[PDB]
This record gives structure tokens, sequence and C-alpha cells, in this order.
């Protein structure tokens, strides 16, 4: 009784350094559809067997989506490193909730490139689990101030991709969703 | 690993040649991709640079940025680390993120004595940045009367 479809069949998705942040609550969620979807071929789900998450139910019902590269895609993994699992957005460990990635070219491709989507490089502090920190200013590698002007080492925040009509499958960026599943000590939950 | 890329902004000449007589990597990186070679040229020490370079430093090691030593000395005014590079076999037309080549880099801070150095082995007056200036572009905006005239008289 809530709509997964304006999540899944949507158009406009956010990018990795502000991922958008859902709650979704008082409904019931079609968790075979995914068996049957002939469509997702990456289904590593984590924390819970595909099977035993059927009849279970629960509140706490986190969604988050972006959009990642193909090849990097292994990086989401809880309790595994990669570039933007150090850099760019930390998995919460012990992580008992279940992800979708899946291939769309068909839509998400322009010629010439699609210059939208944008990525972090450098920070100072750590990503601490299930963190979003979504920053505009520029981090510093001399005492001399790069004060809005261009200059030399002021460490520009982000930087683009390409996604161009002749970009091969495994350098294809692919949809990804992540969903969590866990409890809060209110009782009284509420299913899905 | 970590002993050799501290010892190198140290400028422990010394230090450099326990560790390294010990068999450490020549080629070693932090997590930003900085070689001890880049240490050396952005700190000044020539007699580091000098060692590493004798078994076989990467004289074009990129960081993240695509920044070469070359670049660093260029940039922080070093006169005997360029051209030693450059006796090395050190690379002149790369370009980082930014497009800039050392020659531009001389023009910025007016290192004149480093234009004709890299002149000598083959610089590109005529090279473009992601701005498409020119370091005889740069020499207009920052007011560096003497350094246009070598970049004309070599155009």
């Amino acid at each position: 009784l809530c709509p997964f479809g304006e999540v899944f069949n949507a158009t406009r998705f956010a990018s990795v350094y502000a991922w958008n942040r859902k709650r979704i609550s008082n409904c019931v969620a079609d968790y075979s559809v995914l068996y049957n979807s002939a469509s997702f071929s990456t289904f590593k789900c984590y924390g819970v067997s595909p099977t035993k998450l059927n009849d279970l139910c629960f509140t706490n019902v986190y969604a988050d989506s972006f959009v990642i590269r193909g090849d990097e895609v292994r990086q989401i993994a809880p309790g595994q490193t990669g570039k933007i699992a150090d850099y760019n957005y930390k998995l919460p460990d012990d992580f008992t909730g279940c992800v979708i990635a899946w291939n769309s070219n068909n839509l998400d491709s322009k010629v010439g490139g699609n210059y939208n989507y944008l990525y972090r490089l450098f920070r100072k502090s750590n990503l601490k689990p299930f963190e979003r920190d979504i920053s505009t200013e520029i981090y510093q590698a001399g005492s001399t101030p790069c004060n809005g002007v261009e200059g030399f080492n002021c460490y520009f925040p982000l930087q683009s991709y390409g996604f161009q009509p002749t970009n091969g499958v495994g350098y294809q960026p692919y949809r990804v969703v992540v969903l969590s599943f866990e409890l809060l000590h209110a009782p009284a939950t509420v299913c899905g | 690993g970590k002993k050799l890329l501290e010892a190198a902004r140290a400028g422990q000449d010394d230090e450099v040649r326990i560790l390294m007589a010990n068999g450490a990597d020549v080629n070693a990186c932090d997590p930003s991709g900085i070689t001890p070679l880049h240490l050396a040229a952005d700190k000044g020490h020539l007699e580091i640079v000098e060692v590493l370079l004798k078994y076989g430093a990467d004289v074009n090691a990129m960081d993240v940025w695509g920044r070469t030593p070359l670049h660093l000395a260029a940039f922080t005014g070093h006169l005997e680390i360029v051209e030693v590079l450059l006796k090395y076999g050190a690379d002149v037309n790369a370009c980082d993120l930014n497009g800039y080549t050392p020659l531009h880099l001389a023009a910025g801070r007016g290192h004149l004595e480093i234009v004709e150095v890299l002149l000598k082995n083959g610089a590109g007056v005529n090279a473009q940045d992601k701005f498409g200036k020119t370091a005889f572009d740069i020499s207009i905006d920052n007011g560096n009367e003497d350094l246009a005239e070598i970049l004309q008289s070599s155009s």
C-alpha cells in the first residue's frame, strides 16, 4: 500500500554525494516482485536470506538510491574497502539490509556524454558509518588562501563523469538502491 | 614504506641511505600517490634527489592530480633539481588535470632560469592549459615584463 513504483520506476535520481534520505512505513511491501523481476542481475543481498525476509515485517525501512560506475559496484559492501567506501560513501557495518543494482543504459545515456553527475575526491574527516556530509568548502594543501578565485592546490571539491553512447557495458553506470531493516526500542512494529 | 616518505620530507640524507640500503621500494607513495621524489623536489633537498634517481626512481611518477616532481620544483623555485631530472629523462609535455605544463608554472611565479632549462630540452612555448591560456598569457596578467621577452624570442 506504499509507492515503491515512484522509487523504482522513477526518472529523476540523486548522486553519490547527495543520496536521497527516504523513510517509508504503514503499507505492505511485495518482496516477491524482486525474485521474478526478470531485470535484476546483481541481487547480492545481505544480512538475511531472501527466503527468511519474506514472512518477517518490521519498521526502519530506510531506503537509499543513487548511481555508480559499472566495474566498481563491488565496492558497495559492509566491511569491504573501496574508493567510494573509504572516501565517498561509508556503509554501516553489520548491515542487515539488502541492495539491488542493474544496468539501465537505455535511458541514462546521451550522445557526447552525460556531464551532470559528480563525486568528491578528498576530505579531512573520516566516513563514519551511515553518514552523508554534503559540502562545498574547498580544502587546502598549503597556507596560501585560495579564497574563491582559482588556485593551484585548493582541492576543488568534485569531478564529473562521462557517459558516452560508445562507452562499454563494464564502464556504463548502473543504478543502485539500498534497503535496510531493523528495530527501535519502541514496541508495536509496523509491517510491510 | 612509511619511513622513506617522511624521511624525504625531513631532509635526512643519512636516514635516506640507511633505509634505501634496506631494500625499500623506490616508488612507494601515500594514499594521495605522492612518491618521495615529489617530496624531495617540493622541499628542495637536492642531495636526496640525486640519490633516488641513481637506483631507478620513477621520474614520471604522478599523484591523484597527475603532478610530477618537476612541477613542484618549477613552482617552488628550485634550480638544480629541475635540470638533473631532465638529465634522467623527465617528460616535459605531461599535463595534469588542469593541463598546466612545467613551463606554465614558472611563468606564474616568474622563475626565469627554469624557463630556458625546460626550453633547452624541448618545452612547448605554445602549450595550452584547461582555460586555453599560455605561459605568454600568464606574463601579461601577472605583470612580469622580462619573462614575456624570452617566450616571444622563442616564439
